[PDB]
RNA sequence: CCGUUAGUUGCCAGCGGUUCGGCCGGGCACUCUAACGGGACUGCCCGCGAAAGCGGGAGGAAGGAGGGGACGACGUCUGGUCAGCAUGGCCCUUACGGCCUGGGCGACACACGUGCUACAAUGCCCACUACAAAGCGAUGCCACCCGGCAACGGGGAGCUAAUCGCAAAAAGGUGGGCCCAGUUCGGAUUGGGGUCUGCAACCCGACCCCAUGAAGCCGGAAUCGCUAGUAAUCGCGGAUCAGCCAUGCCGCG
């Protein structure tokens, strides 16, 4: 499953703020 | 001297008080450069016009934000008298910077 | 669930875990934006209505 | 010449002809032309007879590769399997194993079609 | 990714540290899974739910870094 | 495209030599939008004959040119109650458009590694007749003069 | 002491400065030789010279801003025209009935909603 | 397209200091910005068809609708939506109401829809060297310093925003390699190893490392969008948010 829980993959569909991303 | 901005989503209530400013000291003080329009800043909203399966259709909205400035040269003590006591604006919000 | 999950989405129970949105008239789920707290729908049935300050309708 | 011992790329280019050993690619190739300090550039047909060796005992020593791998390859999946979890039934069942969907696609994991209507 | 911290959840070791004041026996009944297989829990069986039952198993030495979420399948179709 | 008979767009012409013609091909060898990569192989051929041969990269392009533009053509058109095909002379404009894109699609058939070898070869081939640019050009003609019997139509 | 030129196309900005030099014209410093080294359109940017036989003659300092590289040729190919005029406006009918004093404005379409690139509509399936 | 208004972006276009940066003094034509306005009406002329209209042509930026947006009549489809909402009527009210843990819509012998990379020399890697348009953000955006062989970690400049930043744009140009190979083309699968957000990442996250490197040699019957900066190609943002379905959507070049 691309961009969603437990794998791997590829963030092409899942994106990255909030995700793991710099906040403050 | 004192800094001030003008920020309306609506030009014409915004351009008005911009005018109507100037009446505040360009005629009570010193020569004034006239208003300053910074580029205007949007929020661009586009929904889709159905409630349901229709995903295209979509219909477009914006909440543009029209900014404008205005810089005094010289601050002169009563001219600033007229500033607040213009207390007859509109739905316009406006800060004052040092 | 109508008028019972609106109620949920205030208490703030659990750890940042279950925090997620709620539009206010229309009480919907998803579709909701944290500029107007409003549905898609909840929006526009005011949009086109004039209760938006600003909100006119797009034209480029 | 004589190169890799158990395989043998000759007659091609080096650092290439050695991502062709089930275990080197490309970044393998750079630290061994950067610690055995043998110019990368270079093919086999002709070089010093000498620079044949020097990456045996340095790439054949450390560390796993070519039948010296597929062990560990196939060490961490009987216990899986014989471990019961299911990540283990994913290898069995022709599944993946980085959970994917199989309403669709999962070819790699199967490789036919079979329609069956 | 486990990174700097690994967990267990809390009840567990209510329901799995009292099994060792005397090393003591394996039946349990619980309700967590997105647990981590304790190293140092290599002895006892869990009750691990799949969504109608519990299933368990009997833990082993290798089992660590994996969950125990995964010892009890859910959509059974295999 | 069905009334009013349309405009035919006019091209910029080239800088280097003085004619249309040859931004006419550049463009046409363009893909995914990449311009200046074309005219490097155009060009790049131009500067071999210059080496090849005393015979200028253009004074000769136009010969094979006319060594590619056919003369009369066939055309499928439906008539009775199946299907058959018609012959006719051809349209000058379309023969020179023709001619193009025959050029360039021999292009990727020839065996050559580079690039502008693809090019020159089958223009050169084609400069006295033994060219793939000819081949299938007559091949319609041979198409379409064996169909001379079709002397009702024809209009 | 000099003239100016505007050239703008396809959203591109390039201020044209021209003087009456000798052999030099480069952009932001660089140098329009070398800034613009590898092109094919290169020559197309200084049209209005040989067309006017007069390119061995005037200088042009050179600012772009921002915009496509094509359209920051393109609109160079016009400031110089789009200058000169002032004191040289004799140079005109041997220039727009060849076609060069004008923009070619050609701006993109917008993206819009149910469709893709603007026009291309996604695929159809009847079925 | 232009005029004016106005100068915290921009400017040596003219000068005075420059660590030779628009950094400064300085100035508002130019750049750019955003308010009101002139402008294009077959206006004129050479002809054609009586007529509307047409081949023009000049001037003009554009000429016959200049090019896009939004705007969608009477009405059919007893069309779609009780699941955005309101609501008649029937029903459920010790539950067909409510809370929690876990599991599921990602399940797979299959098949279709829409997209994504390609199956390569106009090609593919490595290094170096410029141009954006728009959009967004203080309890947030993250420069920069160090550490990290990398996603990233500690410190912290600036910015409540034409200033600060996200932000490095790719195709582009130079230079070397690879000389047609199932390839230095493609990354599916998979072993091991990481940092990165939140009570918590197996089914059911990225990014990165050592690889493992599959089919793929241009695709049948058919069939899809597209008449201009459109088609293709290359890249840049936004919107819901503790994380979370964002290669889909809506915008920009
Ligand atoms: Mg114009
Ligand atoms: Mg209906
Ligand atoms: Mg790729
Ligand atoms: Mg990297």
């Amino acid at each position: 499953g691309k961009g969603d829980r437990r794998t791997r993959r590829g963030k092409i569909w899942r994106g990255t703020y909030g995700k793991y991303r710099p906040r403050k | 001297k004192i800094r001030i901005k003008l920020r309306g989503f609506d030009h014409k209530t915004l351009d008005a008080s911009a005018q109507k400013i100037v009446e505040a000291a360009r005629r009570s003080g010193a020569q004034v450069s006239g208003p300053i329009p910074l580029p205007t800043r949007v929020r661009r909203f586009t929904v889709i016009r159905g409630p349901f399966k229709h995903k295209d259709s979509r219909e477009h909205f914006e909440l543009r934000t029209h900014n404008r400035l205005v810089d005094i040269i010289n601050p002169n003590r009563k001219t600033i008298e007229q500033l607040m006591t213009l207390d007859l604006p509109t739905g316009v919000e406006i800060e004052i910077k040092t | 669930a109508r008028k019972a999950l609106i109620e949920k989405a205030k208490r703030t129970p659990k750890f940042k875990v279950r925090a997620y949105t709620r539009c206010v008239r229309c009480g919907r789920a998803r579709s909701v934006y944290r500029f107007f707290g409003l549905c898609r729908i909840c929006l526009r049935e005011l949009a086109h209505k004039g209760q938006l300050p600003g909100v006119r309708k797009a034209s480029w | 010449a004589r190169i890799a011992g158990v395989e043998i790329p000759r007659n091609k280019r080096v650092d290439v002809a050695l991502t062709y050993i089930y275990g080197i690619g490309k970044a393998r190739a750079k630290e061994a032309l950067e610690k055995t300090g043998i110019n990368p550039a270079t093919r086999v047909k002709d070089l010093t007879e000498a620079e044949v060796v020097r990456l045996r005992e340095y790439v054949e020593n450390t560390w796993k590769l070519e039948g010296e791998l597929r062990a560990e390859v196939a060490a961490n999946i009987k216990r899986l399997m014989d471990i019961g979890c299911y990540r283990g039934l994913r290898h069995r069942r022709g599944l993946p194993v980085r959970g994917q969907r199989t309403r669709t696609n999962a070819r790699t994991r199967k490789g036919p079609r079979k329609t069956v209507a | 990714s486990l990174k700097k911290g690994v967990f267990v959840d809390d009840h567990l070791l209510e329901k799995v540290l009292e099994l060792n004041a005397k090393g003591e026996k394996r039946l349990i009944k619980t309700w967590s899974r997105r647990s981590t297989i304790v190293p140092e829990m290599v002895g006892h069986t869990i009750a691990v739910y799949n969504g109608k039952q519990h299933v368990p198993v009997y833990i082993t030495e290798n089992m660590v870094g994996h969950k125990l979420g995964e010892f009890a399948p859910t959509r059974t179709y295999r | 495209a069905r009334r009013r008979r349309a405009e035919v767009r006019q091209l910029q012409p080239d800088l280097v030599y003085g004619d249309v013609l040859v931004t006419a091909f550049i463009n046409k060898i363009m893909r995914d939008g990449k311009k200046n990569l074309a005219a490097r192989i155009f060009y790049d051929a131009c500067k071999i004959i210059q080496e090849k041969t005393g015979q200028e990269p253009l004074k000769v392009f136009k010969q094979a040119v006319e060594n590619v533009k056919p003369r009369m053509e066939v055309r499928s058109r439906r008539v009775g109650g199946a299907n058959y095909q018609v012959p006719m002379e051809v349209s000058p404009r379309r023969q020179q458009s023709l001619a193009l894109r025959w050029l360039v699609q021999a292009a990727n058939q020839r065996p050559e590694r580079r690039a502008a070898v693809r090019i020159a070869h089958e223009l050169m081939d084609a400069a006295e007749g033994k060219g793939g640019a000819v081949k299938k050009k007559e091949d319609v003609e041979r198409m379409a003069e064996a169909n001379r019997a079709y002397a009702h139509y024809r209009w | 002491e000099q003239y100016y030129g505007t050239g703008r196309r396809k959203e591109a900005v390039a201020r044209v400065f021209l003087r009456p030099g000798n052999g030099k014209v480069t952009v932001n410093g660089q140098d329009f030789n070398e800034y613009f080294q590898g092109l094919v359109r290169a020559v197309a940017a200084l049209e209005p010279l040989r067309a006017v036989d007069a390119l061995g003659r005037f200088d042009a300092y050179i600012t772009v801003r921002g915009g496509g590289k094509s359209g920051q040729i393109d609109a160079i190919k016009l400031g110089i025209a789009r200058a000169l005029v002032q004191y040289n406006p004799d140079y005109r009918a041997k220039l727009k009935p060849l076609g060069f004093l004008t923009r070619d404005a050609r701006v993109v379409e917008r993206k819009k909603y149910g469709k893709h690139k603007a026009r291309r509509a996604p695929q159809y399936s009847k079925r």
